[PDB]
RNA sequence: GUGCUCGCUUCGGCAGCACAUAUACUAAAAUUGGAACGAUACAGAGAAGAUUAGCAUGGCCCCUGCGCAAGGAUGACACGCUCGUGAAGCGUU
RNA sequence: UCGGCCUCCGAACGGUAAGAGCCUAGCAUGUAGAACUGGUU
């Protein structure tokens, strides 16, 4: 009857490169229990800061206690190993973590692993770190790497949505004409894209990673001799034989500069359907770009 | 609780300060070099030692009982500490006083 | 130590300063604490209650029995608005001087009238019944000023002036209630915006609770004293069982009645 | 910008120097979700006849109060657990 | 041809149950976030 969760008094926001921004020389404001938690709604420790120039003065939303939770940004709710969502994240590598909806039992769950954490070291992204390394499988095809600003860049002036911002330049909100709101990729609940359930960017980037056949490859009529297109002579056979080397025994390995195509086959079927998804526009063998296809 | 904002008057600052004891006052530096067992045998020593024609009868012979207060006397009857307040002395006494 | 409050609000970027006529100071501050109560008023969502302009309280409607229990109030609301209708008093004496409704004579024996008048004009007794040794001393004030002043042509009329003494003796009170008054403010603030600590501190076992938690202790001692000759098993321990025939017992000793189960253990 | 120049050299500007030094939740927003509980209907005041003073106790139950005060119907709510059936373990034949 | 003494002064709680629910106020936000496409028997 004496119970609740205690409070994000700690410094050290841990946030992403992109609204982290490109100055080197950065000002700050840190606010003590000025807000709470946007997810558990305990009161965190706001960090406001401005990363640029044309800039929303952007600052921190959940506590501390949940960035360490689900390794996501405190401003842009995204995870902090990729750029990409804890959606796309969970579905790549481990989502049956979860969270419970009500609130008594989420915050009791809450102040369980607050507790867990202030016993533990204070660094870590909780238990699935040790099941989180096995990475680059897919999600690193479409992951960012470049500090989006874009998403740094302010809020709209509603005032001249109406026409009716008498500043003009002199408002620093963004005077460009608003997206599409019947679009669903405008609609971005918070508390969803945390749970990372029916996110709308998270379900756009995995129907574009759906398209490109980085792993297809098997276009050999039950044949382990896979030609990889765009090799030519850059790629030779000793390229594909150390290839193979780490998935076995190299059956076929050989180069031909006529159709530029490198001719890999493994011993095993299974070596060999794996060298072709990796060899199938996602590898490099001696300098060349491999693309696997039938042989 | 670390963060109630409520103030009780009896939660106000005072009483603040720490006396000890002095040396009037048994201070632990003399409780050490003092030993309390010869303190103990003289002071129990100075209790033990303070410790220390016609013819009429007799005009009250008319009467049918002689010299009925011969036995009585309180003395420590009433100073027996009776651990029971059915029959408390206190109680008893309380009794007759406080019912007529 | 010292310790400046205004330096430290001068310190801060929320408090500057400036110049100021006095009777425009009282009017802001008047119109202020007007808006603080209806503030107060519609934080508590009370809009069935109404402020007047001079201070004072009244329905708008009548009260159910839930809005008669939850508008009842404290000593400090209604006294500091009986305070601000006060000062409201002293801030019109003031602006009808400044108009020149009034004259300066008049005004000293306004200011007298309201010092010498406060628990005639105001509700202090009703919030805090002490003040009265202060009006005691303002009315004794007031006899002195008045058997030192009628000695020769002037008579009993209307118009005697003087307020410094009265404004001394509430001004030292002023002093004496200003902290109480900021506690008892605190803790109406923290319980507004805190929330109230329904459990919170423990409560203190007052007169009325004095058998109840005595009987309470007297039982947590039997279970504590009947939980341990226990030996190993016996599934059926009864203490619901030992309660009724310690109770039977009690009761029986307040009959008189010869209490004896000759089922039950010796200790 | 102002102040000053062994100025450029006209007496204007320019050049140099000097000091001047990083306002702001930035919205006059857009939108976002909880909502007093008034209304109506619903609704029925503890202690085994009625009339019922009450103090408790409990916890994810709260209100009013400045409460370590007192009220809110005692503020509300807060009982049902002695034989066969077999099982396995060990001891005897 | 002779001395003086002057307590006090009022407010709340405690009575016009409690519960319940539906639409309605008051009030809380001024947010975070939109990544789209190419190599061979
Ligand atoms: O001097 P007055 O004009 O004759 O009135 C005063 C005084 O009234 P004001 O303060 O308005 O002058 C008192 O009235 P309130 O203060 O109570 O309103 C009242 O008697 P108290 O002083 O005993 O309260 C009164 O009548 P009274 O002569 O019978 O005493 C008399 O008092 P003063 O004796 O001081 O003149
Ligand atoms: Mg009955
Ligand atoms: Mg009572
Ligand atoms: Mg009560
Ligand atoms: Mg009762
Ligand atoms: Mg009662
Ligand atoms: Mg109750
Ligand atoms: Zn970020
Ligand atoms: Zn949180």
């Amino acid at each position: 009857t004496y119970n609740r969760q205690n409070w994000e008094d700690a410094d050290f926001p841990i946030l992403c490169q992109t609204c982290l921004g490109e100055n080197p020389y950065i000002r700050m404001t840190k606010e003590k229990y000025g807000k709470e938690c946007k997810i558990c709604a305990r009161p965190f420790t706001v960090f406001r800061w401005c990363p640029g120039v044309r800039m929303r003065f952007k600052k921190t939303e959940v506590c501390q206690t949940c960035s360490k939770l689900k390794n996501v940004c405190q401003t842009c709710l995204l995870d902090l190993e990729y750029g990409l969502p804890i959606q796309v994240r969970d579905a790549g590598l481990s989502f049956k973590d979860d969270m419970p909806k009500s609130d008594v039992n989420k915050e009791y769950y809450t102040q369980n692993m607050e507790r867990e954490i202030s016993n533990s070291d204070g660094t870590r992204p909780v238990g699935m770190l040790g099941k989180a390394t096995s990475t680059s499988d897919m999600l690193l095809k479409l992951a960012r790497t470049t500090p989006y600003y874009k998403r740094n860049r302010p809020h709209i002036c509603s005032f001249w949505v109406k026409g009716e911002c008498k500043r003009g330049e002199e408002c620093p909100y963004r005077h460009e004409k608003p997206t599409d709101p019947d679009d669903p990729l405008a609609d971005q609940n918070i508390k969803d894209r945390y749970y990372g359930i029916n996110d709308p960017v998270a379900d756009k980037l995995l129907k574009r990673a759906s398209t490109m056949p980085r792993l297809d490859p098997p276009e050999d009529k039950t044949i382990t001799t896979l030609y990889v297109g765009g090799l030519g002579d850059t790629i030779t056979e000793t390229d594909l034989r150390n290839h193979f080397y780490q998935f076995g025994e190299i059956r076929t390995i050989t180069v031909v500069q006529r159709q530029q195509c490198a001719f890999i086959q493994f011993a095993t079927r299974q070596a060999a359907e794996v060298a072709a998804e990796k060899s199938f526009n996602k590898l490099i063998v001696n300098g060349r770009r491999l693309n696997v296809k039938w042989g | 609780s670390q963060l109630s904002k409520q103030y009780s008057s009896r939660d106000l600052p005072s009483h603040t300060k720490i006396k000890y004891r002095q040396t009037t006052q048994d201070a632990p530096e003399e409780v050490r070099n003092r030993d309390f067992r010869r303190e103990l045998e003289e002071r129990e020593r100075a209790a033990a030692r303070e410790k220390n024609f016609k013819v009429k009868r007799r005009w009250d012979d008319d009467v049918v009982f002689k010299n009925c207060a011969k036995g009585v006397d309180d003395q420590k009857k009433d100073k027996r500490f009776v651990n029971d307040t059915l029959r408390s002395e206190f109680h008893k006494k309380f009794m007759e006083k406080y019912i007529k | 130590k010292k310790r400046y409050l205004f330096r430290s609000f001068k310190a801060t970027k929320f408090f500057q300063s400036t110049k100021l006529d006095w009777v425009e100071v009282g009017l802001q501050v008047c119109r202020q604490g007007y808006n603080m109560l209806n503030l107060l008023i519609h934080r508590k969502n009370l809009n069935y209650l109404h402020l007047d302009y001079n201070f004072n309280l009244k329905p708008v409607k009548t009260l159910t029995t839930k809005e008669r229990k939850k508008s009842r109030f404290g000593n400090a609301f209604h006294l500091c608005r009986e305070v601000l209708r006060l000062t409201k008093l002293v801030v019109d004496s003031h602006v009808q001087y400044r108009l020149g409704n009034v004259d300066a004579f008049q005004l000293a024996d306004g200011l007298q009238y309201i010092f010498a008048h406060v628990g005639q004009l105001t509700g202090m007794y009703r919030y805090k019944y002490k003040l009265m040794r202060q009006i005691r001393m303002c009315k004794d004030l007031k006899h002195l000023i008045y058997y030192r002043f009628n000695t020769g042509p002037v008579g009993k009329g209307p118009g005697c002036g003087f307020w410094a003494a009265g404004w001394r003796v509430w001004l030292f009170f002023m002093r004496g209630i200003t902290p109480l008054l900021e506690r008892w403010l605190g803790n109406l603030l923290a319980r507004q915006f805190e929330g109230r600590h329904s459990k919170g501190v423990a409560k203190t076992v007052t007169k009325q609770r004095v058998e109840s938690h005595f009987d309470l202790e007297l039982r947590a001692a039997v279970m504590h004293d009947i939980l341990d000759m226990m030996p190993e098993g016996i599934k059926q321990n009864k203490a619901r069982t030992i309660l009724q025939h310690l109770s039977e017992a009690w009761r029986c000793w307040k009959a008189n009645i010869p209490w004896k189960v000759p089922g039950l253990p010796t200790p």
